[PDB]
């Protein structure tokens, strides 16, 4: 069936500038009898259902800002977003409404390029309630940084931990265009009690030099 | 308005069956095509099925044809998707959508988890305040299946709140954290409680976070 390929896969563009997102179909989706290209464009913000921006390739749905425009014909289409706003952060999809299965493109992730922001760093010791259960989770928080890139290091008594921590990062914030990251170090209570200095080391662009937040059992 | 509400999603055994419902309001239901679309969390939208106005024409994605059956009850303003012989690859959020010029309106979606793993409710642990500004939170550990929701002070605290996407652990159980930053001074004067809800296990917890 009809394949739709978007380019690029991910797009990083600056506030106030213009974003250009292509969709190519494996065959024409112009319906002659309607004189329409049957292509839809959607925006899907973090944690939301998709929102329809454009249908028939170039017709905006009411309520959608005129910053969003669709163009193209036949097998080649483009979504343009003028004067990017922080809230435009989202994954954008094209979809053909020409013949079932009404297939979607693979999506284009839009990242907002903003000024570099340093992460505020915090560490959290395990709770007594958890320790009672036999496990110790140590959490490091890097709050509101940009860009996404960061190395988070766990040092136990200054040793360098590998393969016993997990990270989760939020979606780019819809307002300040920053990310936050959580790192969790997980050890048994037994292993946890045999050490004193737990350290989370954070290196980032917005950091003059690495920052260490730590605690002593 | 237009309101669509999917229901019927949850944890189901591989090979088993489920039937999703989508309740429609705020428009002339029998006047529009209706669609089902799915999405593995973190991944793309995948078109699943549609039916024309009277349900006399339908179609299905290649990967579900012969396994799924879409239907609609116009008198009842309800769309259905019967899903049989479910596979791990069918795990996704399922959306119903009203067709017009495009798929113009979408429900919030319902999560279908196809797995032989047991339902397990989370433990909820405090992340003790770090102290200017202070950070505190809740670690929601060791649950299955997704999802969990978290709020703070019954939704009264929203500014500065970061609820991280869940991570699948080595044990095959999920874990997530919700944190929030607040003025270090308010630690002395303000009560902070994360409200956790893991509906799949009927687990609702309110955990006071204090120094
Ligand atoms: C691909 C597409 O646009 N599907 C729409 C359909 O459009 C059909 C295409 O077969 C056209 O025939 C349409 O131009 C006829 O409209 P109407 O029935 O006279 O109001 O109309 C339905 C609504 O009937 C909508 O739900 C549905 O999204």
């Amino acid at each position: 069936d009809i394949q739709l390929t978007q380019s690029p896969d991910s797009l990083a563009v600056s506030l106030g500038e213009r974003a250009t997102i292509n969709c190519k179909s494996s065959q024409s989706i112009f319906r002659t009898s309607r004189n329409k290209n049957l292509l839809n464009w959607y925006q899907q913000r973090p944690g939301q259902p998709p929102r329809l921006l454009i249908h028939w390739a170039s017709t905006r749905k009411s309520g959608v800002p005129d910053r969003f425009s669709g163009s193209g014909f036949g097998t080649d289409f483009t979504l343009t977003i003028t004067s990017l706003q922080a809230e435009d952060v989202a994954i954008y999809y094209c979809q053909q409404y020409f013949s079932p299965p009404y297939t979607f493109g693979q999506g284009t992730k839009l990242e907002i390029k903003r000024t570099v922001a340093a992460p505020s760093v915090f560490i959290f010791p395990p709770s007594d309630e958890q320790l009672k259960s036999g496990t110790a989770s140590v959490v490091c928080l890097l709050n509101n940084f940009y860009p996404r890139e960061a190395k988070v290091q766990w040092k136990v008594d200054n040793a360098l931990q590998s393969g016993n921590s997990q990270e989760s990062v939020t979606e780019q914030d819809s307002k300040d265009s920053t990310y936050s990251l959580s790192s969790t170090l997980t050890l048994s209570k037994a292993d946890y009690e045999k050490h004193k200095v737990y350290a989370c080391e954070v290196t980032h662009q917005g950091l003059s030099s690495p920052v260490t937040k730590s605690f002593n059992r | 308005e237009v309101q669509l509400v999917e229901s019927g999603g949850g944890l189901v055994q591989p090979g088993g069956s489920l039937r999703l419902s989508c309740s429609a309001s705020g428009f002339s239901f029998n006047s529009f095509w209706m669609h089902w679309v799915r999405q593995v969390p973190g991944k793309g939208l995948v078109w699943i099925s549609f039916t024309n106005n009277e349900g006399t024409t339908t179609a299905y994605a290649d990967s579900v044809r012969g396994r799924f059956i879409i239907s609609r009850d116009n008198a009842k303003n309800t769309l259905y998707l019967e899903m049989n012989n479910l596979r791990g690859e069918d795990t996704a959020v399922y959306y119903c959508a009203r067709g017009d010029g495009g798929l113009d309106d979408w429900g919030q979606g319902t999560l279908v988890t196809v797995s032989s793993a047991s339902t397990k409710g989370p433990s909820v642990f405090p992340l003790a305040p770090s102290s200017g500004t202070a950070a505190l939170g809740c670690l929601v550990k060791d649950y299955f299946p997704e999802p969990v929701t978290v709020s703070w002070n019954s939704g009264a605290l929203t500014s500065g709140v970061h609820t991280f996407p869940a991570v699948l652990q080595s044990s095959g159980l999920y874990s997530l954290s919700s944190v929030v930053t607040v003025p270090s001074s308010s630690l002395g004067t303000q009560t902070y409680i994360c409200n956790v809800n893991h509906k799949p296990s009927n687990t609702k917890v309110d955990k006071k976070v204090e120094p």
